[PDB]
RNA sequence: GGCAG
RNA sequence: CUGCUACCA
RNA sequence: GGUUGCGGCCAUAUCUAGCAGAAAGCACCGUUCCCCGUUCGAUCAACCGUAGUUAAGCUGCUAAGAGCAAUACCGAGUAGUGUAGUGGGAGACCAUACGCGAAACUAUUGUGCUGCAAUCU
RNA sequence: CCUAAGGGGGACUCAUGGAGAACAGAAAUCUCCAGUAGAACAAAAGGGUAAAAGUCCCCUUGAUUUUGAUUUUCAGUGUGAAUACAAACCAUGAAAGUGUGGCCUAUCGAUCCUUUAGUCCCUCGGAAUUUGAGGCUAGAGGUGCCAGAAAAGUUACCACAGGGAUAACUGGCUUGUGGCAGUCAAGCGUUCAUAGCGACAUUGCUUUUUGAUUCUUCGAUGUCGGCUCUUCCUAUCAUACCGAAGCAGAAUUCGGUAAGCGUUGGAUUGUUCACCCACUAAUAGGGAACGUGAGCUGGGUUUAGACCGUCGUGAGACAGGUUAGUUU
RNA sequence: GGGUAAACGGCGGGAGUAACUAUGACUCUCUUAAGGUAGCCAAAUGCCUCGUCAUCUAAUUAGUGACGCGCAUGAAUGGAU
RNA sequence: GAGGUAAAGCGAAUGAUUAGAAGUCUUGGGCUUAACUUAUUCUCAAACUUUAAAUAUGUAAGAAGUCCUUGUUGCUUAAUUGAACGUGGACAAUUGAAUGAAGAGCUUUUAGUGGGCCAUUUUUGGUAAGCAGAACUGGCGAUGCGGGAUGA
C-alpha cells in the first residue's frame, strides 16, 4: 500500500513511467500483484501524453493544452514542448525525474474488450498483473 | 506462573560463542571511545556488571558520556506511537565501533579528493551515487561457445 | 576396557588457549588489570615497567600497550652493566638494582627530566618515592610489571624496583617486600636495605666462606678470585657503577659484526624447507608401490 | 545470621567524620507513650460510644523482621543504624565458622 | 480402551519425546525392528524392496507392530525364515496424549501411545532379499500396506542391498577391492588417513 | 506483649 | 513453657 | 633468517607419533651464608655463571595423520521461505507464478601471520 | 540462607580414568600419568567462569557516608531490583587496580499512627527557665487479596436490580464415548483363511447414548413417565419372492429386493430402563421441540407442613429414605 | 479442684485359634471419657440393593415372616411392645 | 550490525535409539552368553546442538559536514599530551542514493471507547467443535453497491 502511494498509484487504472533501476525494480516487485507493466514504445507514450498528459503546477492538475504551460514549469530543465517532453520520458533523459514527477499521473479507463477471465495473477499465468514487456502497448491501446 | 525478569529469554543471546568462552582480548580495553561516536551493543555474558537489557542487545547509539570503565549511549526505542531517549550505562566490553561512520566518511573524503583533482583538471565531476542500472547492449561470441540444447529429463527414482 | 579419550570430537571441541597463555608467559588477568586505562584519559597509555629474569639476564624494559602490540619506550639489560663496572654477578638483588637505576636514568635522559627529578643522589636504603616539583612537569610514572613471578619479601623484582625509584622514576610502591622488612615489627631496617644495595650480602658470603670452606670459595668466587676484588672493596664496585650509570645513562648498541644480510643467509642454510605437494605425493605414490 | 559485636564503618560526627570503632547492639523499639498526639487522639476517639474507632490488622503475612543493628561510635558515642535482610535467626557476636572439621 | 487412529493420524503438535519433562510413559508395540537373516552378508541379498510413505503422516506403533509381522509371517511361510532381511525404517518417538482417559479446565493430556512422524518419500520398511525372491517379498510388504493408514508405494530399489551404492558401483568397488565385509554390513575404503592402514585394511587394494 | 508457676 | 490478662500501623 | 623480552589477532597457531637443530639466546644445570617459603631448597627465595648438557624444554621438518581454516560448474538452485490465484486434492498435502535461498555431503588447497625493542656465524 | 557463602590479594586445579604401594579388599591413605571442565560455585533453571568466579590460605568490613543520573516492569507513576559516575572515608595488594553485599537473572511493602537514630537545630504564638509536646532528615514495626478495607454462617420462609455476559431442557457445531458398518487376513471351523467366524491393525457412517461447548431463550418456549392418536425412517422381528450353507428331510444360520402389512395380554416398579408369566406369524429398533400437559393424569421430581438416619455448636445440609401437598 | 447425662451430647480403630471342611468359644494396646448393654431392623432409619431365605402369585423392584460386622438402629436426643 | 525460528545434524557435545562384526575380560557367570572397547549401522528432540536461512529488525548515507590554523580550563597527561567548547580560513547548488511529499513543526482542550468478532497465514490446549487461547495483516462491528440462489 505504501509502495503504491509511493508511485502514485493511488486509484484503479492510473498510470506512471518508472524509470527502471535496482531502486525502482525492488520498489515494483513489491507492487507486483496489484499492478500491470511493461515497456512502452514511442507511439504509447506520445498517445498518452496528448490525450492525457496533464501537469502538476501548484499542486493542480492542468491540461497540456499549450507549450507555454510547458515551458513555464520545465523551461529551466531546457523542456521547451510536448515532444521535448515526450523525448525525455522515451530516452530516459538527464531531467527524467523532474519530468515524470511534473506529470500528473495517467488516469486511464477500462479497457475496451476487457481483460483476460482473472486479472489478479501473473500475466505468464494468464492473468493480468506483473511484467507484460510489450503487450503493455496493446493493454494502453485498450484502456487510453 | 509467567515469569518476567531482568534477564529472561536470554538464554542464547547472552552465550558466548561456540569456542570463544574466557577472557577477553584486550583490544576490548585498549580501544578509545568518544562523545559522537556510533557503537553498537553487544552483551557479553561473562561480564556481568555493566551489562544492557536484553533490548539493547543488537541496537546501535551515539556515546555521549564517558567513565572510567564505561561509556553513556544514546538509544531512541518506540513506545506506542513515538520514540523515547534512553540513556543506557555500558561497560566497555559490550560496545564495539560502528563500521558505517568508516565507510561514509571514506566517501567524503573520496569526493572532496575527486573534486578538487576535477577543478585541477578544469572538468566537471558528478558525486551522486547510483542504483545499477539496467545493463547495455552486447554481443555473444559463439567460437568455441556454440549453444548447447537441454531438455527436461524424465522421472526416476533413485532409492 | 575404558573409552578412549582424544577422539576427534575432543579436538573438534577443544578450545585452545591464547597463544601466549598456552606458552605459559602471558599472565591475562593481571594483564588486563595494567594494561587497560581510565576511558576519560583517551589516548593516554600507561607505562608499564616490565621486569623479567632469565637465568643469566636482567630484562627492565618500558612498555606502553596498543592494538598492533606493545611498544618499547626504553630498555636496560643485565649485559650493559659491564660497560658501567659490574662485569660479575649479573643477576644480584644489587645487580637488579643497578639496572633499575640505568633505566630509570635513561627514561629520565629521554624525556628531558633530567635536572628536575634526579632521585635520590645519596643512597641510604630509606624507602621514598619520587615528589613532584611544584610548578613543574609530574615525575614520569610507570607501573611495575613483575609477570609471573611470584611476590615474596627479598625477591629481586624489587630490586630492580627500587633502582628505578631511586633513578628519579615514579613508581607507586611499598617497602614490605624489600629485604630487611620485619614483618613482626612493622619497619624497614634501612641499614640491612644498603647491604643489600651494595652487594652486602654477597662481601659477607665471600668472606664468611673464605675462612670455613676455601675451595668452595675459590670454585663459587673464581672471577672475583682472579680479578683480586675481595669483600671490602665490593660495596665501591656498585657505588662506582652508580655514579658512572647517572653520569651517561645513554644506550650504546652493541657494534654489530654481521650485517642483516650476512646473519639472514648464514641462518637459512641451517632452515629445513616444506615438502611440495607433489614431492609428498610422489612419496605416498612410492610407498604405495614398494607395499605392492 | 551471625554478626560481630564491633565493627569500623564510617562516622558522620563532626568530631570523627571518618571510620572508627563502634560496638554493635541489636536495636529495640522503645515503649509506646502515652502522651504522643497520635495515641492522645486514638484515646479521645475511642471514648464514649461507638465501639471500635480504627481498624485492628488481622492479615499477618511475615514471619520475620528486619534486623536493626546500633552502632555506636567509641570515640564520641554518636549512633547509627543499619538494617539488614529479613533473617529468622540472628546472632551477634557468635561463634565463628569452623572449616576443615568433622562432625 | 485405544481409540481410532483417525484421532490421531495427523502431526498436529510439536514433537513430544520422553524425555525428563514427561517421564511416565508407555513403551512402544513395536520393539523388533530387524527379522529374517539379519545376519546375512551384502553379497547375499542384493536386491533391496521399500514400503515408502506417501504422506505425512503419523503411524501409530500398534500399526508398525501389526505391519512388521504381517510381512514377516507371510516371507517366512512362503520363503522361508532365512531367505530375507526385513528392517522396520520408522521408530515411534512421539508420545500422543488422551484426555478423557473439569470439561476443558485443566485438559492436558496424560501419554496414550507411541507414534512415528513420517515425511512423503520416507521409507517405511526395507526388505533386503535375493532376486528370485521378488514377488515373495513384494506380496509381503502389499500385505504389510493394509495396516497402514494412508498412501504407500512399494519401490525397488536401484541400490545393492542396504548400501548407499548403485548395483553396478557396488559390483564395480567389489572387483577393485575396494570393499570389505563387517558382518552384516561393509566398510569402504578412504584414501584419507594412514596410508599403511588403510593398505592393511583393504589389502586388494588396485590403486591408480 | 505483661504477670506468674 | 501452661494459665490469665492486653491489642489504632 | 635464528633467539630473547613484551605483545596483537587467538588452532592455518591445537593434538599424536617420529626426526633434525650451526651462532647467540633461552633452557636444563650447580650451591644454601644471606632475604624468604616448605612434610620435602621438589615448587617458591637467594647465591655462583663457577662444574656439566642439548637429554628434555623450545624451534623447525616429516605423516594418502586427527583436528582446524579456506575455497568450490560438490551437493543444490535442493531443503526452507516472502508474495499469488474462485490452482489441484475428500483430506493429508502438492504443483505452478514473481522473489530470497541453506546445512550436511563431496573435492581441492593450506597448517600461523605479524608489531616494538635487543641480540646473533 | 550467609561475618562469610561479603571485599581484596596470593597459591593451587577440578569430575573422572589408568598404572603402581603393608594390613587395604569395589570404596580409607600415598605416587605418577591422562584429564576443555565431563567438577564446583547456598537454594529453581538458564547463562558465566581454569595461573578463576572453583579449592585452600592471609588481611579485612565497600554489607560504610551524602544526595543526584540511568535500566527493567512503565502511565515512561510508584515499589522491588540493578547499572555508571560525583564528593568522602576506608579495606586489600609490591602495584596497576579492585571493592557502594552475595558471579548474573527471584528473594519483597504507601498514607495515617508508633518507635529509634541524626541535627541538638525550629515551634509551643503576652515574655522567660526547666520538664513535657510538636516539627525537620533517615531507618524499623505491615499490609502475601503482595499500588496496601478492620470482618462468621444459614435461608427448603424469602426479597430486589439485573443477566441468556452464566448453569439446569430442546435445538445447532463435534463424535471422544455409545451404536452400527467396511478393508486386510494370523487363526477357528475333522481337512479347509473367507459356509459361518475372525486376532494384530486400519477406513468409515450414525445422532436412537453420554460427554465437550455455551450460539439462541432468564420483561418464562410449562422441566419425568404413562394414557391417547397420527405419521415417518430402515440398520427387517414377522409376512411375499428369492440367493448361500459345514442346505438329505425337519429345523436353523448367512445374505438380496423389500417399510405393502403387522409387531400383543399381564405380575412388580412413578419410572424411561428392567425382569419374569403367557399368547403369538412376530412379539424389530428408532424419529417427529428426548412428538404429544389451553389433550388428560400427576404416581416421581422440585416451594411452603412433618418424620428418620448421617452431618453441623446452631440456624440448618443431604444430588438419602418417607408421608401430605390448587395442573388456569 | 469437686459434682452433674430423664444437661447438650458420645458410645471406635488394632493384633491369633478346635482329632475332614466351615466358624471361632479362647487376651492386651491406643484415641480428650466410655467404647452400643437390653432390645429392634434392608424398618418412615441400609448406600451397595430389586440384599439373601421362606411365603403370598401363572408371573411380585410391592406385602408379610425371617437373617444381620447395622453406609449411618438403640434406650425420657426415650428402646421394645 | 544483531538474532538461533524454518531447515539441517547426530560414523559432532547432551539426551534417546535398531542391528550385526572384531577384540579384551585382567575386576561375570553357566564352548557359551552377558558386559565393556573399537570401527560401523537404522531412527529422533518444544524445554538438544557444531551450522543456519527467508520474512521481520538497529544504525548511516553531510553545511549542525570534512579538512587547516591556534585560544580557555580548577578536568587529564611525564609533557608543550589530550578532552570538551571555541576564534580564524577553504571546500556552493550533483551540498554528495531512489521514489514520493493537499507542507512541516508545535500547543491546548475535550468526546466516545476500555464485552468484540471473522478470513488467509503462523500457532497452543483439545478426539474434535459454528470450541477455548495467542502472532502479523486485512476485514465486519461502523457498510451500502455487483457477484457467491439465500448469508455481518
Ligand atoms: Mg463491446
Ligand atoms: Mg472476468
Ligand atoms: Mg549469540
Ligand atoms: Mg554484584
Ligand atoms: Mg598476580
Ligand atoms: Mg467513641
Ligand atoms: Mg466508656
Ligand atoms: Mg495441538
Ligand atoms: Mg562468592
Ligand atoms: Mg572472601
Ligand atoms: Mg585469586
Ligand atoms: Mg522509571
Ligand atoms: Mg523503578
Ligand atoms: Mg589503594
Ligand atoms: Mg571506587
Ligand atoms: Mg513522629
Ligand atoms: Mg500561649
Ligand atoms: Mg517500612
Ligand atoms: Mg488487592
Ligand atoms: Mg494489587
Ligand atoms: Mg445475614
Ligand atoms: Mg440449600
Ligand atoms: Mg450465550
Ligand atoms: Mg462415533
Ligand atoms: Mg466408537
Ligand atoms: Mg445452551
Ligand atoms: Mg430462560
Ligand atoms: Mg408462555
Ligand atoms: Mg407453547
Ligand atoms: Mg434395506
Ligand atoms: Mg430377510
Ligand atoms: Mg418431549
Ligand atoms: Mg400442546
Ligand atoms: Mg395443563
Ligand atoms: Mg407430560
Ligand atoms: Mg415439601
Ligand atoms: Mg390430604
Ligand atoms: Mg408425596
Ligand atoms: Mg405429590
Ligand atoms: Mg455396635
Ligand atoms: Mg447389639
Ligand atoms: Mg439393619
Ligand atoms: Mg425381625
Ligand atoms: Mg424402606
Ligand atoms: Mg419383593
Ligand atoms: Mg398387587
Ligand atoms: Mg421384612
Ligand atoms: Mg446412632
Ligand atoms: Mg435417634
Ligand atoms: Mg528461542
Ligand atoms: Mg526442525
Ligand atoms: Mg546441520
Ligand atoms: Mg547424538
Ligand atoms: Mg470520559
Ligand atoms: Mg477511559
Ligand atoms: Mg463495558
Ligand atoms: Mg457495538
Ligand atoms: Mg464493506
Ligand atoms: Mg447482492
Ligand atoms: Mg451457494
Ligand atoms: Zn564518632
Amino acid at each position: 500500500r505504501k509502495v503504491l502511494q509511493l508511485l502514485r498509484l493511488t486509484q484503479i487504472n492510473a498510470g506512471v513511467f518508472v524509470r527502471l533501476t535496482k531502486a525502482t525494480s525492488e520498489l515494483i516487485k513489491l507492487a507486483e500483484p496489484y499492478v500491470a507493466y511493461g515497456y512502452p514504445s514511442l507511439s504509447t507514450i506520445r498517445q498518452l501524453v496528448y490525450k492525457r498528459g496533464f501537469g502538476k503546477v501548484n499542486k493542480q492538475r492542468i491540461a497540456l493544452s499549450d507549450n507555454a504551460i510547458i515551458e513555464a514549469n520545465l523551461g529551466k530543465f531546457n523542456i521547451l514542448s510536448i515532444e521535448d517532453l515526450i523525448h525525455e520520458i522515451y530516452t530516459v533523459g538527464p531531467n527524467f525525474k523532474q519530468v515524470s514527477n511534473f506529470l500528473w499521473p495517467f488516469k486511464l479507463s477500462n479497457p475496451n474488450g476487457g481483460f483476460r477471465a482473472r486479472k489478479f495473477q501473473h500475466f505468464i499465468q494468464g492473468g493480468d498483473t506483473g511484467n507484460r514487456e510489450q503487450f503493455i502497448n496493446a493493454l494502453v491501446k485498450q484502456m487510453n | 506462573g509467567k515469569s518476567r525478569g531482568y534477564r529472561s529469554g536470554t538464554r542464547y543471546a547472552f552465550q558466548r560463542d561456540f569456542k570463544k568462552h574466557g577472557a577477553i582480548p584486550l583490544s576490548t580495553y585498549l580501544k578509545v571511545y568518544k562523545v559522537g561516536d556510533i557503537v553498537d551493543i553487544k552483551a557479553n555474558g561473562s561480564i556481568q556488571k555493566g551489562m544492557p537489557h536484553k533490548y539493547y542487545h543488537g541496537k546501535t547509539g551515539i556515546v555521549y558520556n564517558v567513565t572510567k570503565s564505561s561509556v553513556g549511549v544514546i538509544i531512541n526505542k518506540v513506545v506506542g506511537n513515538r520514540y523515547i531517549e534512553k540513556r543506557v550505562n555500558l561497560r566497555v566490553e559490550h560496545v564495539k565501533h560502528s563500521a558505517c561512520r568508516q565507510e561514509f566518511l571514506n566517501r567524503v573524503k573520496s569526493n572532496a579528493a575527486k573534486k578538487r583533482e576535477a577543478k585541477a583538471n578544469g572538468e566537471t565531476v558528478y558525486l551522486k551515487r547510483q542504483a545499477a542500472k539496467p545493463r547495455g547492449s552486447r554481443i555473444i561470441s559463439t567460437e568455441g561457445n556454440i549453444p548447447q540444447t537441454l531438455a527436461p529429463v524424465a522421472y526416476e527414482t533413485f532409492i | 576396557m575404558q573409552k578412549e579419550f582424544r577422539t576427534s570430537a575432543y579436538h573438534s571441541r577443544f578450545q585452545t588457549p591464547f597463544r601466549r597463555r598456552q606458552e605459559g608467559k602471558t599472565d591475562y588477568y593481571q594483564r588486563k588489570r595494567l594494561v587497560t586505562q581510565h576511558k576519560a584519559k583517551y589516548n593516554s597509555p600507561k607505562y608499564r615497567l616490565v621486569v623479567r629474569f632469565t637465568n643469566k639476564d636482567i630484562i627492565a624494559q618500558i612498555v606502553s600497550a596498543h592494538i598492533t602490540g606493545d611498544v618499547v619506550f626504553t630498555a636496560a639489560y643485565a649485559h650493559e652493566l659491564p660497560r658501567y663496572g659490574i662485569k660479575y654477578g649479573l643477576t644480584n638483588w644489587s645487580a637488579a638494582y643497578a639496572v633499575g637505576l640505568l633505566v630509570a636514568r635513561r627514561a629520565l635522559q629521554k624525556l628531558g627530566l633530567d635536572e628536575t627529578y634526579t632521585g635520590v643522589e645519596e643512597v641510604e636504603g630509606e624507602f621514598e618515592l619520587t615528589e613532584a616539583v611544584e610548578d613543574g612537569p609530574r615525575p614520569f610514572k610507570v607501573f611495575l610489571d613483575i609477570g609471573l613471578q611470584r611476590t615474596t619479601t627479598g625477591a629481586r623484582v624489587f630490586g630492580v624496583l627500587k633502582g628505578a625509584s631511586d633513578g628519579g622514576l615514579y613508581v607507586p610502591h611499598s617497602p614490605n617486600r624489600f629485604p630487611g622488612w620485619d614483618i613482626e615489627a612493622e619497619e624497614l631496617d634501612a641499614e640491612l636495605l644498603r647491604k643489600y644495595i651494595f652487594g652486602g650480602h654477597v662481601a659477607e658470603y665471600m668472606e664468611e666462606l673464605l675462612d670455613d670452606d676455601e675451595e668452595k670459595y675459590k670454585s663459587i668466587f673464581k672471577n672475583y678470585i682472579e680479578e683480586e676484588i675481595e669483600s671490602e672493596d665490593v660495596e665501591e664496585i656498585y657505588a662506582n657503577a652508580h655514579e658512572a650509570i647517572r653520569a651517561d645513562p645513554s644506550f650504546k648498541p652493541t657494534e654489530k659484526k654481521f650485517t642483516k644480510e650476512q646473519y639472514k643467509a648464514e641462518s637459512k642454510k641451517y632452515r629445513q624447507q616444506k615438502l611440495t605437494r607433489a614431492e609428498r605425493q610422489a612419496k605416498v605414490a612410492k610407498k604405495i608401490a614398494e607395499f605392492k | 545470621v551471625n554478626v560481630p559485636k564491633t565493627r569500623k564503618t564510617y562516622c558522620k560526627g563532626k568530631e570523627c567524620r571518618k571510620h572508627t570503632q563502634h560496638k554493635v547492639t541489636q536495636y529495640k523499639a522503645g515503649k509506646a507513650s502515652l502522651f504522643a498526639q497520635g495515641k492522645r487522639r486514638y484515646d479521645r476517639k475511642q471514648s464514649g460510644y461507638g465501639g471500635q474507632t480504627k481498624q485492628i490488622f488481622h492479615k499477618k503475612a511475615k514471619t520475620t523482621k528486619k534486623v536493626v543493628l546500633r552502632l555506636e561510635c567509641v570515640v564520641c558515642k554518636t549512633k547509627a543504624q543499619l538494617p539488614l535482610k529479613r533473617c529468622k535467626h540472628f546472632e551477634l557476636g557468635g561463634d565463628k565458622k569452623q572449616k576443615g572439621q568433622a562432625l | 480402551a485405544r481409540r481410532p487412529a483417525r484421532c490421531y493420524r495427523y502431526c498436529k503438535n510439536k514433537p513430544y519425546p520422553k524425555s525428563r519433562y514427561n517421564r511416565a510413559v508407555p513403551d512402544a508395540k513395536i520393539r523388533i525392528y530387524d527379522l529374517g537373516r539379519k545376519k546375512a552378508t551384502v553379497d547375499e541379498f542384493p536386491l533391496c524392496i521399500h514400503l515408502v510413505s506417501n504422506e505425512l503422516e503419523q503411524l501409530s506403533s500398534e500399526a508398525l507392530e501389526a505391519a512388521r509381522i504381517c510381512a514377516n509371517k507371510y516371507i517366512t511361510k512362503v520363503s522361508g525364515r532365512d531367505s530375507f532381511h526385513l528392517r522396520v525404517r520408522v521408530h515411534p518417538f512421539h508420545v500422543l496424549r488422551i484426555n478423557k482417559m473439569q470439561g476443558m479446565r485443566g485438559a492436558w493430556g496424560k501419554p496414550h501411545g507411541l507414534a512415528a512422524r513420517v515425511s512423503i518419500g520416507q521409507i517405511i520398511m526395507s526388505a533386503r532379499t535375493k532376486d528370485s525372491n521378488k514377488d515373495v517379498v513384494i506380496e509381503g510388504l502389499r500385505r504389510a500396506r493394509y495396516k497402514f493408514p494412508g498412501q504407500q508405494k512399494i519401490i525397488i530399489s536401484k541400490k545393492w542391498g542396504f548400501t548407499p551404492l548403485n548395483r553396478d558401483e557396488y559390483i564395480a568397488k567389489k572387483t577393485n577391492g575396494e570393499v570389505i565385509d563387517d558382518g552384516a554390513y561393509v566398510k569402504f575404503l578412504s584414501r584419507k588417513g594412514n596410508l599403511e592402514a588403510n593398505l592393511q585394511q583393504f589389502p586388494n587394494y588396485q590403486y591408480s
